[PDB]
């Protein structure tokens, strides 16, 4: 099955779901990466706001995606 | 709470649905934490999953009315492989049928006809072969008439679809606007000019204020009481010449010979 | 077998004990033969003769109006008489 | 009888492998050591099957195993126990020489190079059970052998080559169960299966091993077609990373055949059509790709209709079979006349066939293109033809109905025409002479660039046979 449940959680505008999205994605960052790349911009957005503590998590996840592609 | 969302939809108050959504999305997390999200299925899992899905079903329809397309798309992605798996494991609702059909119309108006054709493949194996129609004919038929290129047939079905309710009334307005932008593209190459009463008939409009507004969006003077399609074509060509993405696509003859010469001498 | 026939595919990339295993891998991943799906399933086969050189798989070249019936003998016959009727009216 | 025949058969099997282990460990030359295994696989299996298939069990004990033994034994029991027929001194001999496996590595067990030998063994059993057919647990048992061999023997480029066949059969056995019926096992295991092969793919990138990368790619792509979740197949081909250095000609067809399907469902039928002709060019054929090649022809004809310019009636007669292309010959004809009723009768008739071949989705659009290609013969035949005359021919509602259909097609480029509403006729636009335009300079550019590339390539490939021969043992 696709990553389609995982991407949907990020887009949701309630702040508690955005935190939650990365907790799931983090596990499968190396296993699915050609289906988690649509809402990679959602993950770069969360870094910009300093009201998240998930700045750390957003970068951690983000770097790894680029290497999986082979960049 | 999850329950209050569901009875608010049947009452007919969708403003009410709309204002229970912000608490609803926090408990929707709790519901996800209950389940292992499709990696082991149990029978205790389905009693936990009824709490999960319920939110998605009610939430999804209610978003269509309230103009919350991001949330409708979000609730659809979560919900969908649940139905697909095991030919239904239950994971079934009457409300299931309405969501598939309204979701096909959603893509089409955005002009993700690409995704429309992908999305179809999935649903044919899922329910089109097995349970026959969930009101899937309604999207598929519009698609056919756009690809066929008859806009009369398609416009006629939208007129009727707003004389019917399945929530097709909420997507007809969008697919009216979407069809109008598509025919302007076709009609640049077809005509050089038209009477203002002819453009009016063809791109479907009930005022001449609409027809000229539409013309001047496509940068076609309405002078002489005739349109002038060629005028927009000139300005698209200039836009391209200013960029450096169009100059090397052409490839000039000085460039072709010199690059030809250095392969040999290499 | 379409534009780029079966002959050029055996002469360019030579059939070897080396290549057959790989070819098995093509067939299997697709899943089964679909040469043998049709005469079991349908209990019918392809086109057959109608006058010879018109239909049926052959190295005989064919027409592009093969499917169209020969009523042409009639149509020229009717063309003469009908033409006298219009001119001499 | 039995004791002798199995004795000699086990010891021969070990020796042939030990040499191709050695062969690959001497520089890099990927393709040739591989090819040895492909010719061998076919033969090793048929020899094991004659004289009872417990000739494999002697080989299975004469490798260090993680858990292959249990799975193999079960089959013997079932056709009546053959573990008293294959017995030690003829099923277990390490000897004091290597030609039934080296004695020094076996005792020490930390220098052992049993690895690739072991991979070739597993494959033999999986194949016999694959012929017979077993599902569900068969997927589990295979899957349980295969992962240990990555993990007890260290990974090399050399290791990935032969475990590239191991991957094929797990993946394949799960897809056939999946299309049989959905099941609680199938939904869950699909997640693991999809992900694990995607995980090896970047590791293959890191290796720089081009053969390995191609095989994992082809397998992921295929699952998306089978269950219709092609919303993924699209994201998969946004990226490109498919190599062509150590990738076989047989594989290059494989990529292009499936790629051709994804392009058809983004409704770009131009590069779909490109890759299906392309797929045949790379493809070899003898008799063992006969199923694939048949479907290659069928897919080409669907694509050509989607674009709006008919293939010929002669086009199917000059194909060297029409003996399964008999539905798609009928499809060329039905679109061709501009006849709607003929399209209804055939699509219902051949419904099961269309469903199987993943060509049923395209026929919802090709219902639409009956009329669109119906126009294409009439506007071509007659340069100027009234709006009303075309209402005659294709039995269309209104004059205005004509204008709409044609206008779409010319944005898609099918007609190449212009409608004039003040003089009440459609005028099919000219192509003119393009000899006085800059168009032939574009065609040549394609030709020139490909030819320069061939002169540079040959010079490199002078050198390559010379290396192969020098390494090779005397003749």
């Amino acid at each position: 099955t696709t990553a389609a449940p995982l991407l949907a959680l990020l887009r949701e505008n309630q702040d508690s779901v955005k935190t939650y999205a990365l907790e799931s994605i983090n596990n499968v960052v190396d296993q699915l990466w050609s289906e988690i790349s649509n809402e990679l911009p959602d993950i770069e957005a969360l870094y910009d706001d300093d009201t998240f503590s998930d700045r750390e998590m957003a970068a951690l996840i983000a770097s790894k995606v680029y290497y999986n592609l082979g960049e | 709470l999850t329950k209050s969302l569901s009875i608010a939809f049947e009452n007919g108050d969708y403003a009410a649905c709309e204002k229970l959504l912000p608490p609803i999305k926090i408990e929707l997390i709790k519901n996800n934490l209950l389940i292992p999200d499709l990696s082991i299925q149990n029978d205790i899992y389905l009693n936990d999953l009824m709490i999960t899905k319920r939110i998605l079903e009610v939430g999804a329809l209610a978003s269509i009315q309230t103009f919350n397309f991001d949330s409708f798309e979000n609730y659809f992605n979560q919900l969908k492989p649940y139905y697909f798996s095991n030919n239904h494991k239950l994971s079934e609702s009457d409300k299931k049928s309405k969501l598939i059909s309204l979701y096909l119309l959603n893509l089409l108006s955005q002009n993700n006809t690409t995704k429309f054709h992908s999305e179809l493949q999935y649903l044919d194996k899922h329910i089109k072969n097995l349970e026959d129609d969930s009101l899937l004919s309604y999207p598929i038929k519009l698609d056919r008439w756009l690809m066929e290129g008859s806009y009369q047939k398609a416009w006629d079905l939208l007129q009727s679809g707003s004389q019917n309710i399945s929530e097709f009334d909420s997507f007809t307005d969008i697919l009216k606007s979407a069809i109008r932008d598509e025919i302007a593209k076709n009609t640049e190459l077809s005509y050089d000019f038209l009477p203002l009463s002819n453009i009016k008939a063809l791109l479907f409009f009930n005022n001449e204020k609409e027809t000229e507004k539409f013309a001047l969006e496509r940068n076609w003077p309405i002078v002489n009481s005739k349109v002038y399609f060629n005028n927009q074509s000139k300005e698209k060509a200039d836009y391209e010449d200013e960029m450096m993405h169009e100059e090397d696509q052409k490839t000039n003859i000085i460039e072709k010979a010199m690059d030809y010469a250095i392969s040999i001498e290499n | 077998m379409s534009t780029d026939v079966a002959a050029a595919q055996a002469q360019s990339k030579i059939d070897l004990t080396k290549k057959k295993n790989e070819e098995i891998n093509k067939k299997s991943l697709e899943e089964d033969d679909e040469f043998e799906d049709f005469p079991i399933d349908t209990w019918a086969n392809g086109e057959t003769i109608k006058s010879n050189a018109v239909t049926q798989t052959n190295i005989w070249e064919e027409n592009w109006d093969d499917v169209e019936v020969d009523d042409d003998f009639t149509n020229e016959l009717k063309a003469e008489l009908d033409r006298y009727k219009r001119e001499n009216q | 009888l039995h004791h002798s025949e199995k004795k000699y058969a086990e010891e021969d099997q070990v020796q042939e492998l030990l040499k191709v282990l050695n062969e690959i460990s001497k520089t890099t030359l990927t393709l040739d050591p591989r090819y040895i295994w492909r010719s061998l696989k076919d033969l090793s299996s048929l020899r094991n099957q004659e004289l009872l298939n417990a000739e494999t069990l002697c080989f299975t004990v004469n490798v260090l195993y993680p858990d292959s033994s249990s799975f193999k034994k079960n089959l013997l029991k079932f056709i009546t126990s053959n573990h008293k027929s294959s017995v030690p001194g003829s099923a277990e001999l390490r000897n004091s020489y290597p030609a039934s496996f080296y004695s020094v590595n076996t005792e020490k067990k930390t220098i052992e190079v049993t690895a690739e030998i072991n991979c070739f063994m597993h494959l033999l059993v999986q194949l016999f059970l694959w012929d017979s057919k077993e599902l569900e647990q068969l997927v589990e048992f295979n899957r349980k052998v295969v992962i240990p061999n990555l993990l007890c023997y260290y990974n090399l480029r050399s290791l990935n080559l032969i475990n590239a066949k191991l991957w094929f059969y797990i993946y394949l056995s799960h897809e056939t169960l999946a299309r049989s019926s959905e099941e609680i096992n199938s939904d869950n295991q699909n997640i693991i299966l999809r992900s694990t092969m995607m995980k090896f793919l970047k590791i293959a990138s890191l290796k720089h091993d081009n053969e390995t990368k191609a095989m994992l790619i082809n397998l992921i792509l295929r699952d998306f077609l089978n269950n219709g979740e092609v919303d993924s197949a699209s994201d998969f081909i946004s990226k490109l990373e498919y190599p062509h250095t150590d990738v076989s000609s047989s594989l290059e067809a494989r990529y292009f055949f499936y790629l051709s399907k994804i392009n058809a469902i983004q409704l770009d039928y131009s590069t779909a059509n490109e890759y299906i002709i392309a797929a045949i060019r790379k493809a070899p054929h003898n008799s063992k790709s006969l199923g694939f090649l048949q479907q290659s022809n069928k897919l080409h004809c669907c694509i050509q209709l989607l674009m709006g310019d008919i293939p010929e009636l002669s086009f199917f007669h000059q194909s060297n079979m029409q003996k399964s292309l008999l539905p798609y010959y009928h499809l060329t004809k039905a679109v061709k006349l501009g006849d709607l009723k003929k399209f209804t009768s055939t699509i219902t008739k051949y419904k099961q066939l269309l469903l199987k071949d993943d060509t049923y989705q395209l026929c919802v659009r090709l219902r639409s293109n009956v009329i669109k290609t119906g126009i294409r013969i009439i506007s071509l035949t007659y340069k100027k033809i009234s709006l009303r005359d075309i209402c005659l021919k294709l039995n269309l509602d209104s004059e205005q109905t004509v204008e709409y259909m044609v206008s779409r097609a010319i944005r898609d480029g099918v007609i190449e025409a212009k409608i004039n509403h003040e003089d009440g006729f459609i005028e099919t636009t000219e192509l003119l002479n393009i000899y006085d335009s800059e168009d032939p300079q574009q065609v040549f550019d394609e030709r020139i660039k490909f030819a320069n590339q061939l002169h540079d390539e040959y010079l490199v490939s002078m050198r390559y046979p010379e290396d192969k021969k020098t390494q090779q043992n005397e003749k």
